[PDB]
C-alpha cells in the first residue's frame, strides 16, 4: 500500500475501426485507479486502452457489444 | 503489423 | 488447428449484484468459440462466466457499465 498506477498508462485518443476488436475489457475504479478505464485486445497482437471521454469510443465500442450480442 | 489496413496504433505504451 | 473449446464452457445459475464485480470481460466468437461469452472478474480475485441468455445477466451487467461510467 504505497503507490499504484491505473491499468491504462495512457489512452489512445485517436479514432480507428471496431473491425480490429475481438475481446473487450472494462475495469472500474480499483485500488490502483479511482476512475473507470476501457481496455481492448488489438488483433495486431497487443492491447490498447480507450478513453470513454471520446464519442467515437462510445460508438466503436457500442458496435462491438451489438455485434457480439447479435452473433 | 500486417493486421492493419491502409489503422491501429503506430505507437505503443498501452500495455495494461 | 484440431480442437478448441470456448473460453466459457459453463455459466453461473445464480443472479448476483455488480457490487462483487470489479472487472468485466467480453469475448466475441473466436477461433475457439463460434458465439459470444460475457466473462467477469470478482474483487475476491475470482473469474466466472455469465450467460447473456438470462435477463438478470443483462441487468447486473448493465448496472456495472452504468456504474463504471458514472464513476
Amino acid at each position: 500500500a504505497k503507490e499504484l498506477r491505473c491499468q491504462c498508462i495512457k489512452t489512445y485518443s485517436k479514432p480507428f475501426h471496431p473491425k480490429f476488436i475481438k475481446e473487450l475489457r472494462v475495469i472500474e475504479s480499483g485500488p490502483h485507479c479511482a476512475n473507470t478505464e476501457i481496455i481492448v485486445k488489438l488483433s495486431d497482437g497487443r492491447e490498447l486502452c480507450l478513453d470513454p471521454k471520446e464519442n467515437w469510443v462510445q460508438r466503436v465500442v457500442e458496435k462491438f457489444l451489438k455485434r457480439a450480442e447479435n452473433s | 503489423m500486417w493486421d492493419f489496413d491502409d489503422m491501429p496504433p503506430a505507437d505503443e505504451d498501452y500495455s495494461p
